[PDB]
């Protein structure tokens, strides 16, 4: 989950 | 309404003002719809789309910040495709029985969907419950307080900190059921159907996951997805 | 020139023809070129779509089929930027020291790159190569053999076939020098020119990889791209 | 690569 954990900043 | 009931509201209320544009002018930007599988592409970047939206209005809901990000990732999994639902409601008209976005081109009917890989097993239920959804008439608040409820619910898997999530929740819950009493004549019998909603939502959730997993094993229908898509609605 | 190396030019150019649209007409159910990062959606579409018709290309190189699935995909993975590039010159023009892909949205231009998360490094050397294969006025059995000769290189990384695989790639650059002496007048200094553009490919893919990586470490970035572009650049 | 895999039929 590297793009949600990202997007979650 | 107490004051924090009421300061909650506000910050909800401008959270989904933020992430939700009334002009669709984003969708030019998206795959084009076709009119197999020919709505599967624009469908994809609608979703994926919709689901950064969704995760920016989580990051203003009271409370969410301060979970885990591993609860983050669990409520946001398991409740975005519910979230999705509910927001799509802004845009479905009873008139036509569709959703209505913009121009002709994003016009979608049940058909689009069909064309899309999803089946009406899927989209009969779904329309159902946006013409039931639709017919309660919810104010902004309420709409609002429902996604927020949504999202927040203890009850999904990979959640760990039930209690502080069970507690955020109930503190929405409450919010919602005061508002109702104090700003919704006639909507005595009001919240009992918008609970029965998110009964109804958790069914259409079973159903998607069952259709998405059916595309997603296909290397030729999940290879039109987006990256954001996969991992959100991906067993991983 | 034999009969057996004409069967596998006629089969190479057939290949071709099936695999490069003249009219352009699928760029428009690409997500849409914007005027930060603003056209890398368009880019990794274009690209996508190209490892598709790269793939397609392959299939009919004769000898590829009968390869091991691994170096199948060994091969592609490591050349599918050189073919882009070679397959791309088609479009480019020597007047207005670009891509022309049909109408005026698909006119892609060296700043038009730029905004697509790759910098002057890689594009100086590359529109220098254009400048350069374009200069050399290939017929299009020249071209197309080119490009199969490319992608049956042995000294490519995950290859295990390397014998199998440099014996393909002789018997092509057999046709090629036939070719050129046979058919292409004045074309006593060609061969050695177009063994040349190979080695500049293998510079401009190590540029490319290096600035790929740049990209797709950034989440906010390679969520742009597409499950196949991830896959064919893609370390794993 | 399964997406690959399955282009090459
Ligand atoms: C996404 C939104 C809109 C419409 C939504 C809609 C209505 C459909 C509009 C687009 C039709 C092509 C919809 C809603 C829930 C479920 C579905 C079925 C597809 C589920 C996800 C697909 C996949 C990941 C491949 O499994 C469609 C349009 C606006 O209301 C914005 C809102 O966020
Ligand atoms: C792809 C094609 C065309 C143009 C190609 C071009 C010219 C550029 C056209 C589009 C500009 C937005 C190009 C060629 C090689 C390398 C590059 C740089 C980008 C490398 C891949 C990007 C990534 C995977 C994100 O690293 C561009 C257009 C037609 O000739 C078809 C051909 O297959």
């Amino acid at each position: 989950h590297k793009i949600l954990h990202r997007l979650l900043q | 309404l107490s004051d924090e009931q009421m300061q909650i509201i506000n910050s909800l209320v401008e959270a989904h003002h933020k992430t939700y544009d009334d002009s669709y002018s984003d969708f030019v930007r998206f795959r084009p719809p076709v009119r197999r599988l020919s709505m599967l592409p624009h469908l994809a970047d609608l979703v994926s789309y919709s689901i950064q939206k969704v995760i920016g209005f989580a990051k203003m809901i009271p409370g969410f910040r301060d979970l885990t990000a591993e609860d983050q990732i669990a409520l946001l999994k398991s409740s975005a495709i519910e979230i999705i639902m509910l927001r799509s409601n802004q845009s479905f008209s009873l008139e036509d029985m569709s959703w209505s976005c913009g121009g002709p081109d994003f016009k979608y009917c049940i058909n689009d969907v069909t064309k899309a890989g999803h089946t009406l097993e899927l989209l009969e239920p779904l329309v159902k419950f946006q013409v039931g959804l639709k017919k309660l008439k919810l104010h902004e608040e309420e709409h609002v307080l429902l996604m927020a409820i949504c999202l927040l619910s203890p009850d999904r898997p990979g959640v760990q900190d039930h209690v502080r999530i069970e507690a955020l929740q109930d503190r929405l819950c409450d919010v919602l059921q005061a508002y109702i009493r104090i700003q919704h004549p006639g909507g005595r019998l009001l919240y009992a159907k918008m609970i029965q909603k998110l009964a109804d939502l958790r069914s259409l959730n079973e159903e998607h996951s069952k259709q998405y997993r059916s595309l997603s094993f296909q290397p030729e229908h999940s290879m039109q997805l987006t990256p954001l898509v996969l991992e959100v609605f991906g067993s991983e």
